[PDB]
């Protein structure tokens, strides 16, 4: 099974200097050449740079040129990419992709925010109604983290049916907040429990939370 | 730099019926080796691209027959012969062949369905933990949904409120074509306290009359 196991996100300061790896495993790394794609803001797609097998070619488009570097350790079956004199526009989900031009298989991505502003974890809250009776909601509120991401799972994974995870939205303090919520037929209360797993890797906060079904 | 033009920018299409992607390149992506390196992308909400095409028309291993690539010279074509569950989220084309390597802007493919979906409407409270901390989130739930339209309307004991929600969408759901949104009303624990009834007011087209869910800080 071809995977890419990239670093996880991080803020850095404009002017700044960051390193991204890549970590893979299941196929033959060095026969393969690899690559960093970014995705913006916008959702836009921006080819940053590609090594060849063995690392005698580089190349990068001439945005990146003399700022970024890309490498490899074929013993580790490691792919790096060194950030330097990062500015606003480079703020973006990086991608570690296989193949320098003919993407075949591609990494999970890794969030780079480039900005001033502080780091800052999430306070994780329970969201449970006060009391048709179908249909039950339970989630999570997790309030005022930067940068970007945050990732939401229930009951470690294997909770998947029935469960929204809405987009982060920037709050006027200039901090994210999002939501989660699992909707389950109002019988499933009874029996079952209801855990919401929380992850913001750029401040390393992990938070676990059992959401009671009822509201004290 | 090869400029790749994808169109139309949202794709719109009945579950069931064809839809066709455009990508149209500045010059001709013809290098020698005589080969295509026009790929597609498909981008599904929260996660990974997958390559689904790499060259005009070879498909990826894996992905239904439904998916075929077509064209030569400037203009490029993915068809999907029948839009199913699976195919909804972000298309791109890209080249490969010559530096820069570029992309398209991106097409995104949503589901329309026949038949209006009515949202499940809930209220949850701000928690005592967070009530603790000096602020109170009240947060307004409309689940599975279609369309997309829907107006929420927070009163606090009958004030109509304004500048201090927002909203969050959902990506359209595989199984269904239903969205789910969700609105967080921000107060302070000083205002908090000051008020009693709070209620989300919901407007839908698969809402008969507007509903309204409540709430009163007291006895719950």
């Amino acid at each position: 099974q071809v995977q890419l196991q990239q670093s996880g996100g991080d803020l850095v300061k404009p002017g700044g200097s960051l390193k991204l790896s890549c970590a893979a495993s299941g196929f033959s790394f060095s026969s393969y050449g690899m690559s960093w794609v970014r995705q913006t803001p916008d959702k836009r797609l921006e080819w940053v740079a590609s090594i060849s097998s063995g690392g005698r070619h580089t190349y990068y488009p001439d945005s990146v040129k003399g700022r970024f570097t890309i490498s490899r350790d074929n013993a580790k079956n490691t792919l790096y990419l060194q950030m330097s004199s990062l500015k606003s526009e480079d703020t973006a989900m990086y991608f570690c992709a296989r193949q320098e031009g003919d993407y075949d298989d591609w990494g999970q991505g890794t969030t780079v925010t480039v900005s001033s502003a502080s780091t800052k974890g999430p306070s994780v809250f329970p969201l449970a109604p006060c009391s048709s009776e179908s249909t039950a909601a339970l989630g999570c509120l997790v309030k005022d983290y930067f940068p970007e991401p945050v990732t939401v799972s229930w009951n470690s994974g294997a909770l998947t049916s029935g469960v929204h995870t809405f987009p982060a939205v920037l709050q006027s303090s200039g901090l994210y907040s999002l939501s989660s919520v699992v909707t389950v037929p109002s019988s499933s209360l009874g029996t079952k429990t209801y855990t919401c797993n929380v992850d913001h890797k750029p401040s390393n906060t992990k938070v676990d939370k059992r959401v009671h079904h009822h509201h004290h | 730099d090869i400029e790749l033009t994808q169109s139309p920018l949202t794709l719109s299409v009945i579950i069931g019926q064809p839809a066709s992607i455009s990508c149209k390149s500045s010059q001709s992506l013809l290098y020698s080796d005589g080969t295509t390196y026009l790929n597609w992308l498909l981008q599904r909400p929260g996660q990974s691209p997958k390559r689904l095409i790499y060259l005009v028309s070879k498909v990826d291993s894996g992905v239904p027959d439904r998916f075929t690539g077509s064209g030569s010279g400037t203009d490029f074509t993915l068809k999907i012969s029948r839009v199913e569950a699976e195919d909804l989220g972000v298309y791109y084309c890209w080249q490969g062949t010559h530096f820069p390597f570029t992309f398209g802007s991106g097409t995104k493919l949503e589901l329309k369905r026949r038949t209006v979906a009515a949202p499940s409407v809930f209220i949850f409270p701000p928690s005592d933990e967070q009530l603790k901390s000096g602020t109170a989130s009240v947060v307004c739930l409309l689940n599975n949904f279609y369309p997309r339209e829907a107006k929420v309307q927070w009163k606090v004991d009958n004030a109509l409120q304004s500048g201090n929600s927002q909203e969050s969408v959902t990506e359209q759901d595989s199984k269904d074509s239903t969205y789910s949104l969700s609105s967080t009303l921000t107060l302070s624990k000083a205002d908090y306290e000051k008020h009693k009834v709070y209620a989300c007011e919901v407007t839908h087209q698969g809402l008969s009359s507007p509903v309204t869910k409540s709430f009163n800080r007291g006895e719950c």
